[PDB]
This record gives structure tokens, sequence and C-alpha cells, in this order.
RNA sequence: ACCCGGUGAAAUUGAACUGGCCGUGAAGAUGCGGCCUACCCGUGGCAGGACGAAAAGACCCCGUGGAGCUUUACUGCAGCC
RNA sequence: GGAUGACCCCAGGCGGUAGGGGAGCGUUCCCGAUGCCGAUGAAGGCCGACCCGCGAGGGCGGCUGGAGGUAAGGGAAGUGC
RNA sequence: GCUGGGGCUAGGAGUGAAAAGCUAACCGAGCCCGGAGAUAGCUGGUUCUCCCCGAAAUGACUUUAGGGUCAGCCUCAGGCG
RNA sequence: CUGUUGGGAAGCAGCGCCAGAGAGGGUGAAAGCCCCGUAGGCGAAAGGUGGGGGGAUAGGUGAGGGUACCCGAGUACCCCGUGGUUCGUGGAGCCAUGGGGGAAUCUGGGCGGACCACCGCCUAAGGCUAAGUACUCCGGGUGACCGAUAGCGCACCAGUACCGUGAGGGAAAGGUGAAAAGAACCCCGGGAGGGGAGUGAAAUAGAGCCUGAAACCGUGGGCUUACAAGCAGUCACGGCCCCGCAGGGGUUGUGGCGUGCCUAUUGAAGCAUGAGCCGGCGACUCACGGUCGUGGGCGAGCUUAAGCCGUUGAGGCGGAGGCGUAGGGAAACCGAGUCCGAACAGGGCGCAAGCGGGCCGCGGCCCGCAAAGUCCGCGGCCGUGGACCCGAAACCGGGC
RNA sequence: AGAUGGUAAGGGCCCACGGUGGAUGCCUCGGCACCCGAGCCGAUGAAGGACGUGGCUACCUGCGAUAAGCCAGGGGGAGCCGGUAGCGGGCGUGGAUCCCUGGAUGUCCGAAUGGGGGAACCCGGCCGGCGGGAACGCCGGUCACCGCGCGCGCGGGGGGAACCUGGGGAACUGAAACAUCUCAGUACCCAGAGGAGAGGAAAGAGAAAUCGACUCCCUGAGUAGCGGCGAGCGA
């Protein structure tokens, strides 16, 4: 029964720590299973490859690394500030996620 | 007076004996048993057993009613208190008043007793012993005798 | 579990007041003739048991 | 015990009985408040002893304070903490447990 | 069997730097005493010794141990009268 | 002697198996702990000719180790080969 | 006579041209599981440190005799002096 | 949130904030406030439940008078054989019943421990009946529970591998890192492996992967050794190496001295037992009683048990009961005495209570201190259990 | 005439560094214990299996010839097509995967039940369908036995860790031997019950002018008694 997630691909999100400590990038990816997300141009890591069709000339290529979801922080598009999410049952009434200062919708 | 000061006192605890633990302890290989023979092993009763001889108990003789199969008979039992005890009461003494108070075991039928000062009080009880009998009546106390 | 009382104890034997432990006297169950009235008369005497074995029959009452 | 437990606080001036609590209603920081105002600033630790339920609310969740209502009242509580403090109405059971 | 290349076990094993005699010691000593003797390390051989290995002696006795068997031992039961 | 475990002086005892007794050490775990130590490095490991203790041990230092650890005082045991 | 295949008889029971033979490589009573941690007056083993003291291998009885009960001898606490 | 050290911050520092939530766990380390949560609260169309609420239905209900119709049969009852009960033939009832005999319908029958008589109790030979009780395959919660030789046999693809014809037996085996970034490419090589390069905070974290002890095997260095006699050490001196600059460390030439450890024994180096070595596992426990001792609580008194309430690591209530307050006697009994006895001899077994200091006109009786006793804690030992651990030969049951 | 040094085939001790090995610490997807909750399943074919099932599939999981799944209701809101990456292809805010409920499908064996049988194989009767279909084969329905009722209905059958009742029922051992006794109505076998079971409205208790079904707990009480009056048993 679903791991929950406080982040979705691809709602812009801050790095809030590790070695990205203040990045900003949208969600790529998302990894219940793992519970944990890709983030672009975050967390990037030279992968060696062997020679193939498809990297002829073989050598590394970059990836983006899976970060602990834990260490994202969504971005409401209102304060532009990162915040906690929270719900709001509109009227609809659907649930969405909203800023946790302001009151702006998180999608 | 926090936890850490919480002690008992000298001696309120103590080690336990802890045998077959080293050399140096005590105490140790054999632990405290000595050389081979059953009591070293583990496992014969010493408050009775005596060796195959016929034993210091089997040897005296039985006395008395030992009752038989309905098993005992009811009657009723007399339980004395002494004049002396009586002392804390004023006014009259039941045996209800006796037992709550600890004198006077419940089921028990209320006999005074001889030893003590008789008290000029009201007293009643199933049974009086001679001396109980006449010391009251003559403190002024008020032998009331019930059934 | 509690100890039980040695019945057979219990039937031969009563302790004291002060804690020592009396029995019959030995020696008058049968085989009666030809002995002394003095020998007699003083078997119906309850005695009294030397101590080193009073206390083991003391623990077989625990309940007395 | 808990005789000889409260009369040792007390005779250390760390026993503080209160008539009543202030403005609390159940918030925490409604509880802090009154206890500042009654020199309880956590420096020292409290079991806050009373049958009042929203009282005990306020100061649960403090780390400083350990709450009990009086049928409550025990000698580790007491010891364990620096400061007792307690109702008149938790002060009457206390006595009514030692009589 | 031995030599060279290849593969490579075993029970045993307190630890060992493990000689002879004559004594001695729990009465049959490489290990104590005194003498004698003896450079260090192996390879093929022999079996006197290490009270050598193996199997907590099968004989012997001991246990108020066990089992099979027997009978005019005891006490029961099946069965038959 | 002092005034009650504080130390000093003096005298005497102090081989030891079964065994009795007494005082300690260390291991796991609990209270202490919403604490304290901890990446400027836990536990554990390898050193040491250093310190303390009669001793079991305990420190301190260096190397390793990389995430735990756990005091004074007490409590309880799957407690020392 | 030997032999393949198919069958039947089993634990105090089978089977046995009789050896107490055979009954799944040890049959004077199969194996397995359970009662079961049977019982073992016997053998072995019994794990840290320091301090004080310190035995016995006798007697009585004992289906006892390499085991026990009591006595003697050890030790600790209190009391007597 | 910000700075700061760091591969990484949740550490440290600055200033804040939430708290009916500071239970716990994650996140690169140590986070109330980042994540999952936690306090507090909300929730089912469907199926199940529904011992609580309500509704219905079944069902149910008097008095006298008279009559003597009915009131559970191979029964009751007696005898014979047994079983159940504390009851082992016992004075042996009661309850059940294999055998033989064999009633009555309330003026009937059974029972109150042989039998009898009174006085009482109860209505056999038809049946149903919730709850309080037991258990734990299953779910959840919590541990002065374990932490991979532990804990279930199994943390892992285990009732498996494997063993046995079968019943049945039954293992071993967990860990890179924060992230696979799992090491492209080159070099020796058939491969395996390795050297570079590269990743990584760390690669003696490289997958045969955390820590990486010891036995055990190598390499290199120092000292030493080929006329020497040994439980292998110790003492002394000496030489060489090392650390330092009256001292240490390593080694050992010579000299003195010297019969392994354990066990079992009158006695063991013993040619008596056990042990190849190392590591890990391995044996005086627990419960209920008992008896001393002991630390406390209270004391002619002391204490509750099961339960109930409360709590959710809070305690309280519960006096039923037990032990103590009196003993002696087989017992009736009597009782500070009592038993034996003719005794008002004699004897057995029992019976005497503290220490004060004071007020007062000698103890009046206070008051304290101590104690009978008892309750809990602790420890020594004893009983009952497997009772310190390991081991039989065997016996019995059910299966193969 | 004399004396003293180096030499090490090899060995010894120490120091350093490794190999081997997997202790120790830390860890925990696991276990243990207690408490609470919950408690039957089955001919409408269980429990437990066999064989199958994926585009590529050894195993495990899930599922059943509709086969990692079919239909619906409810939950839920961005991912998803199990543990699995990859090849090679798809789905999802006209709300997928996933979870809950109901339903559908559910081969063959298994009480197994049409009959047989060496479980997952084999062979039939009757009625209906399929094929050119008479022979042949396949599909669908149906057919055991027993107990009750008036040929037709309704029940039974098997399973379930312990727990329960009943019908049977040891021995080791204890008695320091042993036969009465003990262990024990225990172990175990069997039958039955169920979420409990048993018991249960007095032909009771037994001495109180008493009590008032049964169960269960504390106490009574190691009392009364029982007993080679032994060991011990014990209301």
């Amino acid at each position: 029964m679903r791991v929950k997630m406080h982040v979705k691909k691809g709602d812009t999100v801050l790095v809030a720590s590790g070695k990205y400590k203040g990045r900003v990038g949208k969600v790529k990816e998302v990894l219940p299973k793992k519970y944990a997300v890709i983030v672009e141009g975050v967390n990037i890591v030279k992968k060696a490859v062997r020679v193939s069709p498809k990297y002829p000339q073989g050598g590394f290529i970059e990836k983006e690394a899976p970060l602990h979801a834990s260490k994202v922080r969504p971005i409401c598009p209102a304060c532009g500030k990162p915040t906690r999410v929270r719900k709001k049952f509109l009227e609809n009434g659907k649930k969405i996620r909203v800023c946790a200062k302001c009151g702006g919708a998180l999608d | 007076m926090k936890l850490s000061d919480l002690r008992p006192n000298p001696g309120a605890n103590k080690r336990r004996k802890r045998v077959g633990r080293g050399p140096g302890s005590g105490h140790g290989k054999t632990a405290t048993r000595g050389h081979k023979g059953q009591k070293s092993r583990s496992g014969k009763d010493p408050r009775r057993f005596e060796g195959g001889r016929s034993t210091t108990l089997m040897r005296l003789p039985k006395r008395g009613m030992q009752g038989q199969v309905p098993g005992e008979i009811k009657r009723p039992r007399y339980q004395g208190v002494n004049l002396k005890d009586l002392a804390r009461f004023e006014g009259e003494v039941t045996p209800e008043l006796l037992v709550r108070a600890g004198l006077l075991k419940k089921g028990y039928r209320l006999k005074i007793l001889g030893e003590g000062e008789a008290k000029p009080l009201k007293v009643v009880a199933h049974a009086f012993s001679k001396s109980a009998l006449e010391k009251l009546k003559a403190a002024g106390g008020e032998p009331v005798l019930l059934e | 579990p509690k100890m039980k009382t040695h019945k057979g104890a219990k039937k031969r034997v009563k302790i004291t007041a002060s804690g020592k432990v009396v029995a019959m006297k030995t020696g008058k169950r049968h085989l009666n003739w030809q002995k002394s009235g003095k020998e007699i008369r003083q078997k119906g005497r309850k005695f009294v048991l030397a101590k080193p074995e009073a206390e083991r029959i003391k623990l077989l009452l625990p309940y007395e | 015990g808990l005789a000889m437990a409260v009369a040792d606080r007390a005779r250390e001036g760390k026993l503080l009985l209160v008539e009543a609590f202030a403005g609390v209603n159940g918030k925490t920081k409604e509880f802090l408040a009154w206890a500042k105002e009654a020199g309880l600033d956590g420096s020292e630790s409290v079991l806050l002893v009373t049958g009042n339920e929203l009282v005990r609310r306020a100061a649960r969740n403090l780390p400083w304070v350990v709450t009990l209502a009086p049928e409550g009242l025990n000698v580790y509580d007491i010891v364990r903490t620096e400061r007792l403090v307690m109702d008149l109405d938790a002060w009457e059971v206390f006595q009514n447990r030692i009589g």
C-alpha cells in the first residue's frame, strides 16, 4: 500500500542536504521502492562503460544518482520558498498539496 | 535526595556465594562438595534417612488417637484469653469485640482465664476458669455466661 | 511446592512449648512379663530426645 | 516512603503547593508562562501533580516536567524529580493516603 | 620397495632442546643422582624401548546396575479343570 | 594515642588440600539517561620499557577501527574455562 | 536343485533341516519417535583475585562395607570470662 | 533557517519557533521543528461481527374444597465382582455398575460414613442451558529477552541440502559503500590473477568485500647456534644489536639451580587419567515451602490472597485468610497450670518480663528507649522438582 | 709451542610486514517471552499438494486452460507492468500499479465420492454440444457410501498448533532391593466436540434452627484423613 512520497516528478525542489546542499532542480524521476529521487544536474557520477555498440570508444558517462527523498524539498511557485507540504480539501472536493507559509497550491 | 543517593544499608544487600568458578575464589573445582559420593553428585533426605538402619523416628511407637475416616469430629472449641489481656477495654467485653482486636481467633468459643488483674468489667464469655471467676466476682466484674 | 508434614512423625511425637521433642519410651509393646514393675512404670513416661535428632524431627513438622 | 519522600523534598524548599493554575487551559506555552511566574524555568526538573487534566496536558510534553494525577503519587517519581509541585486538591489526597 | 616429474592421505600427537650404565624414585627413568658417552641434519633399512597405537579390560571383583535362560524360589497372569 | 575508618606509633600473627569465613575485580543488562562522551573518532582490535592497584584489574599514549559508547551511586544475572 | 517376477508372516512376534541363526552392514529380543533431562550410592568435569582459619581418613549402627545418620575433628556469629 | 568543521551535519555556533506532538525510527554523523511518524482527531459502498440499544414473537401467572388417578424399571433395593472419593477392606457409607435376585408412586423413595431409633435434608432412574474458565496456528502491543556457536531446527529459497527402504533424522550458510560511483582504457597472461588508470572520505571497504583476534604458513631484519646432555625455565655475569646522552629493551655464551599441567591418590615427573594447537559454546539456577542469619517496617500485634479501581512502566483498595497472643493431656477436659496418681507425695511438660527519666500528693502512670511477634528485602543451607553438568546397559508406549 | 675469532646446511628468540582463519565489537530482514485481540475450515470439494501459467523464465512469489491474472464496489493520487536488471514491447490525473470487499475463473490429486489405482494416472454409464462424425475423440452436465425424514430431499465423511471431553492406558523411576504402594489415570492410542470444551438448577451439601445450580480463582490446608501408618498420597 504505496510508499508515502511528499514529492513528484516533475515539480521543482531544493536539495536541503548533502553535497548539493542548496542546488535546485525539477524532479526527473521518482522511485518509491527506493524512497529516492532523481533531480536534474544533481548527484552526478562518473560511470565507466565498456566498449559496445552505443559507446564505441567506451570510457565514462555521467548520470544523476538518486537522492534519498528526505533530502529533497519542494519549492512552492508562490513564495519561491522551499516548504513543507500541507493538504487542503477543495470544494471539488479533491485533495491537493499546499504551501506551508503561503497557501499556494503545489499541485 | 535524588536517585544516585538511594542506597541500601551495610549488609542489607550481600553478594551471592558463586562456587565452581576458579581456584582463587575458594570455592573452585569440587565446589565446596569435597570428593566423590552421593552429596557431591547432583541429588538423600537427611532429616529422616539414616543408612538402611531402622530410623530414629520409626523405632519410636505411636501415641493416642489418630482419628479415622470420615475424619475429625466437629465439637465446639475454646480459646482462653487472660484477664491481663482484658486490660485495654472499658465497659462491656464480648467475644465479638475480642476478635476484632486480635485476641480471640475466629470460630472459637471464648473462655476467660486466670493470669492478670480482674477489671470491674462486664465480660460475656462462653466459659470461665475457676480463679478467673473468683477474681472477677471480687473486683466487681460482671461475668455474664452465654451459650 | 509447600513441604508436607511427615505423618509418621506427627503420629508419634510432640514438639513442646520450649522447642524440645518429646516421645514415648520404647520397650514395653510386648515381652512384658518378667519385666520389673520398675521398668514398665518408667517406660510409661514421655521423654526428651537427644538434641541432635530432635532438630531433624522438628523440620519434618514445619506447621506445628 | 511517600511520606518521607515528600518530607525530604519539602525540607529543601523544593516543595511548592498551588491554589490553581492561572490561565493554563491546555496549551503547553500556556503552562510555560505560569511556571516562569512561579520560579519554574526548567533549570530544575518537576514532578507536577494535579487531578487537573488540562494542566497535565500542558505540562506533559515538557522534557523537564514529569506529570501525574494525585492517586499516582509515588516515591520514585518524586526522587527522580528535583522539584515537587502539587495542587491543594492533590495535597489533600496525599495527606489522606498517609492517614 | 628405491630414484625423477605429477596428484597426495592416515590413525597419533601435553609440550620437547627425547643418549648409555648403575643407582634411585609409586616397586621396570631420555626427563632424578653419579659416572660414561656424544660435532650439526638427513636417506634406506630392523624392530629391542618409548610400560609404543587401537579399543574408558571381554578375565577378576565391586553396583542393594542390566538382560537372556531355569526351577519343586516368590507373587501373579494366560490357559485348562 | 584520635575520638568511631584519619592516620601515626608499638607489639604480635600471617605453609596449607578437603573446607569455613571475609574483602574485592571484571562481563551482560536497568535506574541515573529528553542526560554525558563521540567523526577534532564509539565499541572492538594491535602495541607500550609509562602511571595506579597486593592482586583480579584500571588508566594514559601510539596504530587500527569508522558508530557507537555510557559515569558517581545503586539494581538484576544465560557472569569469568 | 538353482532362479526372475508377483505375494504373505515381525518385535516377546515372525521365520528357523536348530546356529539363540536370520528379521535392511553389531539381534539373548529390529528400527524410529515418544515417556525422557528414566535411574547412575559410579567415572569425568566444574571457569576471576586477595585476606583470615583450617580438617578427616576414627567410633556406633547400617542388604553396610569405595554410600550413608549420629558422634569426633574444621570454620563463622552471638554469649560466658 | 543561517553560519561553521566535514565526503556528508542532525555535531559546534547565532538568532528563532512548535509542543494534547520531546514515543520511535530514518535521512551521508548526533534532527521536537527535513522525512515516516508521534499527541489529538476523522473514516466504509461492500463483507464479517454484533454479549451493547431497541422492537417483535415463543413462552409464562391464582386460591381453597374434595378424589388418591400420575409423579421417569430390569430402575430403586439387597447380594457377588469393581471403579470413583482422602478413603489401600478398613467400623466403609456415599457415587458409578459387569452378575443374580427384584419393589413401590408421596402412609412413596434416597441421604446425613456399618446398623437401629429419633430428628433433619433431598426428590433417582429423560433432556437443554449462556457467562465467569483453558489454549494460542493467527493479528497486534511490550521486554533489567537473544543478537548469527546466541535466538526457533530455519534471520539466507529449511523441514531444504544431505542421511535412511521407511517411520524418521537433519545441517551449514547474515554485513562493500552514503551512493555501484562494481574499477572504462592500457600493460603481463590461454584464462585466473596482477600492475597502472579511474571511482571513493576511506579500496589490507574490490565483491574470496565492516571490524579482521588466535592457532597455522611465509618474507625480510637483529641477536644466536655445528665438543653438546634436555619439563627448556630461573639467577648471575659477560658479549653483540637497539632506544636513549649512572637507565632501559632484544638476544644468549658461561656458571648456579630446577621431576610439565590436570585428575586420581597413602603416594605421580612419573612408564597411572585427560589433553594436537587455537578460537568460540560449556556446569550450584529457578519456583514454592522450610530453617538460621540479616537490613528494614510495625509491634500485642503483624500481615493480606484472589480480586476490584486506577495507571498505561502510578499506585491504591481488598481482613477472606495466615502467623503470634497459653499450655498440658490420647482424649473428655482443665488452664498459669496441666498429665500420671487415691495424694492436698514425687515427677514430666509448662508459667514470672524490659531499661529508663521525669511530673505528683512509694509507684499512681505516664512518657520515651528497647523487645515478644510478624511482614518485606537480602544472604547461607534444607525439602520438593532434571536441582551442578555430561554419560549408560536397559524398561515401557505408539508407529516403520 | 699457545690462545682467540669469522663461517649457518639448517634451527632458536625477538622485531616488522603479510598470508591463512573468522574470533571480537557494532548491526539486524529473524527469533523468544508475556499481554491483548481474534478463533474454525470442508461435498458450493477443505487442509495439503501435483502439473501448469510470463514475449525471452532456473527458482521463489502470485495466479489456474479467463492462469504474476477477469468483472464490480470502496480506498488512494503519480506512478506502473512481483522478487529483476536487461533484451523487446506497453499502461497511467478521460486516475493505472497498489490495498480492502464482493464476484467470476479455478486443470489434475487429495475425505475424493462414477469406476479402478502404484496420490496428481487409467477407464466407464446416462443426457446435451462439437467434427464428415455411426465407429473415434474432445467439451458441458450428471452418477460413491452411510444416517435420517416424506425415488426425492436434508445431514455426515476430511482437516485444525495447542486447549477440551470421553473410551482405553504403560514403564523408567520413588520406595536407597521389591510384589501392595509410587511415577499416574501421567505418556501414549482412539472417538467426539468446538471456538471453547466439560459441568450445570440438588434423590446437593452436613450440623449452622445453616447453605441453595454449574464452572473458575484465593483461602480452608499440606488441615481432615489415606498409607507395606513405609515411600508417600491428599480432600
